[PDB]
RNA sequence: GCAUGGCUGUCGUCAGCUCGUGUCGUGAGAUGUUGGGUUAAGUCCCGUAACGAGCGCAACCCUUGUCCUUAGUUACCAGC
């Protein structure tokens, strides 16, 4: 059919993104988009790959995201929807490889090592 | 300094000497059995050289495979020691005990068997090097591709802690792919305590 | 060969210069025309013919003759008029210690006897990691496929370039067939050839005599290989 | 059926010793399902007299593994339990 | 703990440290291991009285990041 499955992970988050033709229906975990992400700039960051590919009005969007942090789930959707947009063709492939959206951000947290206190901070001597 | 050459390869080269699953309520009641078995058996089998004592636990009892390079000393006149110990391993380890004995053909290619002979020679007042130049070439006529033997201790002197070091062949130690034996048996002379280390290198992969 | 116009046309007579000079060689000189030394023309060919007399004397006696003198410029005639079953040769720089350290070279020819056959199989770059080393071993150990014994005839084409092999020869006592020049010293070489190494014609007309005298030595050895078993012409 | 052992070169190599040796006898047994793994870290000090910042840390694992029958009609695996236990596998039975 | 074995710190995860045979030196030595280029690296290439070999560095191990196959309860809810 026209249902399109999109996943995306960033900072231990995971978002199921479904994409199908509709009229601006943006719903996440049975919540509105302005209601879910309370008072942040990432309310527009989830639209940034969408408005780049000039399809902001032409699809239903159904998002289910689990785990992660507050602004880590918003990055999971942004990576998640870019994989769902490229199930169509590779016309928007070059519009997103150049945009720097398709690559999953590999930067994950680092473990505490013995002798040190943080991942790299160490106590003071004299 | 030179982390133990079994503890880095439990996995890619060798396996444990004892396999049994235990719950968290009986895990520390099978270890104290299996650690005073090995102190018992080696004090009895001081002769008839022993390299490895494996222990399996099947359903609810036991199994033990004692390895000697001279099984006829232990099985003497059809198990006069086998059934005698099997009565008395149950007195330390309340389950019924199996005892099984294999051979260690090529006894000069396992490190425990070699290093027990070094303590024997160096307590007969044999020279510290004539004992060991002959204990490496004999273990190079047949078998291995590299041998290190370190002999450290008093070495007869007054206030002397020197280390003999002799090597032949190839011995890697930072390759996890390889296959290395290791053993430390000691020696009590009429003065001082001599410790001997052995690094028999068999074939790789 | 023994012809005089072979000596005149090849460019034998001329030397290096007048300041590059050695008076231990100066007995065998003729003049100093136009600041370039002219070698003697009349004492060469009695010495040159008697050199080939003892080449042929060895060549029918079941032994080896070694050709050296690797210069990349004019040593290709040594690459060309050799490589047959009775004469080893060399292609790269003479290794420091070959006649005297021959026990090591017996161990290093063990790699040579495998990596030709080992390229039957040919991962991807791992084949190139070992087929690269076949080029260097071909460059140096390739000319020697013989093993066993020591060569009974060292034919040095240039004495001033290789004092290494002459020293290692006289430690063992093997004959050295040297070709000296004006500037090089006539000491260490056994059967001298007071010639020149400054033309492609002179380096070729010294060597057509040598590889032909061993063919007739092999033709003499084939004449004498029946003498080894049968006694009627022996 | 549930299985507990200490290394995946036994416990995931004894399920085929049960899946093949029960589906042969007619009854349907589905594919085994993995579970989460027990992981226990043990950081121990290494020097006899003290030097604190030299340490060494180990880890003991426990692999779990769950089978699933469909139609129970075979007591064949009930006799073949001493076969399917080899060295360190424990099998609690849940014959679904 | 200056009679010692065992076990750990340290220089320092720093790129070094040695041997066989050979030649030079009356000898202690030295050469290989220096030169040009290059490298996280005695890592490589070209050179060269040295030719080789070992320890090390690299890789072999673990984990994290992409996809594929095998698997669906206690996990999973797109379709019903
Ligand atoms: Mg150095």
């Amino acid at each position: 059919a026209t249902q399109n499955y999109g996943t995306g992970r960033r900072k231990t988050a995971t978002a199921r993104v479904f994409l199908r033709p509709g009229t601006g229906k943006i719903s996440i975990n049975n919540r509105g988009l302005d209601q879910f992400f309370g008072r942040e700039t990432a309310r527009m960051v989830v639209r940034q790959p969408l408005e780049l590919t000039e399809t902001v009005e032409k699809f239903d969007i159904f998002v289910t995201v689990v785990g992660g942090g507050v602004s880590g789930q918003a990055g999971a959707i942004r990576h998640g929807i870019t994989r769902a947009l490229i199930e169509y063709d590779e016309t928007l492939r070059s519009s997103l490889r150049k945009a720097g959206y398709v690559t999953r951000d590999a930067r994950e947290v680092e473990r505490k090592k013995v002798g040190l206190r943080k991942a790299r901070k160490r106590p003071q001597y004299s | 300094q030179k982390v133990h050459p079994n503890g880095i390869r439990l996995g890619i080269v060798k396996e444990h000497t004892s396999v049994w699953y235990a719950d968290r309520k009986n895990y520390a009641d099978y270890l104290f059995a299996d650690l005073k078995v090995r102190e018992y058996l080696q004090d009895k089998l001081k002769s008839a050289s022993v390299s490895r004592i494996d222990i399996h636990r099947p359903a609810q009892t036991a199994r033990i495979t004692i390895h000697t390079a001279r099984p006829g000393i232990v099985i003497g006149k059809k198990g006069e020691d086998v059934e005698k110990l099997r009565q008395d391993l149950t007195k330390q380890m309340g389950v019924p005990v199996h005892i099984n004995i294999e051979e260690i053909r090529k006894p000069e290619l396992d490190a425990m068997l070699v290093a027990q002979s070094v303590a024997q020679q160096l307590e007969r007042r044999v020279m510290f090097r004539r004992a060991m130049k002959r204990a490496v070439q004999n273990a190079m006529r047949i078998g291995a591709k590299g041998i290190k033997i370190q002999v450290s201790g008093r070495l007869g002197g007054a206030e002397i802690a020197r280390t003999e070091w002799y090597r032949e062949g190839r011995v890697p130690l930072h390759t996890l792919r390889a296959d290395i034996d290791y053993a430390t048996y000691e020696a009590h002379t009429t003065y001082g305590v001599i410790g001997v280390k052995v690094w028999i290198f068999k074939g790789e992969v | 060969q023994v012809n005089m116009r072979d000596m005149l046309k090849a460019g034998v007579h001329f030397g290096h210069q007048t300041r590059y000079w050695n008076p231990k060689m100066g007995k065998f000189i003729f003049g100093a025309r136009n600041k370039i030394h002219i070698i003697n023309l009349e004492k060469t060919l009695p010495m040159f013919n008697e050199a080939l007399t003892f080449v042929e004397r060895l060549a029918a006696g079941k032994n080896k003759i070694l050709f050296v003198g690797t210069k990349r410029s004019a040593g290709k005639i040594v690459r060309e008029e050799a490589a047959r079953c009775g004469m080893p040769y060399v292609d790269h720089r003479w290794l420091g210690g070959m006649l005297t350290n021959y026990k090591t070279i017996r161990q290093s020819i063990k790699r040579l006897r495998d990596l030709e056959t080992q390229s039957q199989d040919g991962t991807k770059k791992e084949a190139l990691m070992r087929s690269r080393d076949l080029e260097k071993l071909e460059r140096s150990l390739g000319g020697i496929k013989d093993m066993g014994g020591l060569p009974d005839a060292l034919f040095v084409i240039d004495v001033d370039h290789e004092r290494i092999a002459i020293t290692e020869a006289n430690k063992l006592g093997i004959p050295v067939i040297g070709v000296v020049d004006t500037n090089s010293s006539p000491e260490g070489v056994d059967y001298v050839i007071p010639g020149n190494d400054d033309a492609i014609r002179a380096v070729q007309l010294y060597l057509n005599s040598m590889a032909e005298a061993v063919i007739r030595g092999k033709q003499g050895a084939a004449t004498s290989a029946d003498e080894f078993v049968e006694e009627a012409p022996a | 059926i549930r299985l507990k052992a200490f290394d995946h070169r036994l416990i995931d190599q004894s399920t085929q010793e049960i899946v093949e040796t029960a589906k042969r006898t007619g009854a349907q047994v589905r594919g085994p399902i993995p579970l989460p793994t027990r992981k226990e870290r043990f950081t121990v000090l290494i020097s006899p007299h003290v030097n604190k910042d030299a340490r060494d840390q180990y880890e003991i694992r426990t692999h779990k593994r769950v089978l699933d029958i469909v139609q129970p009609t075979d007591k064949t695996v009930d006799a073949l339990m001493k076969l399917d236990l080899a060295a360190g596998v424990e099998v609690q039975i849940s014959l679904g």
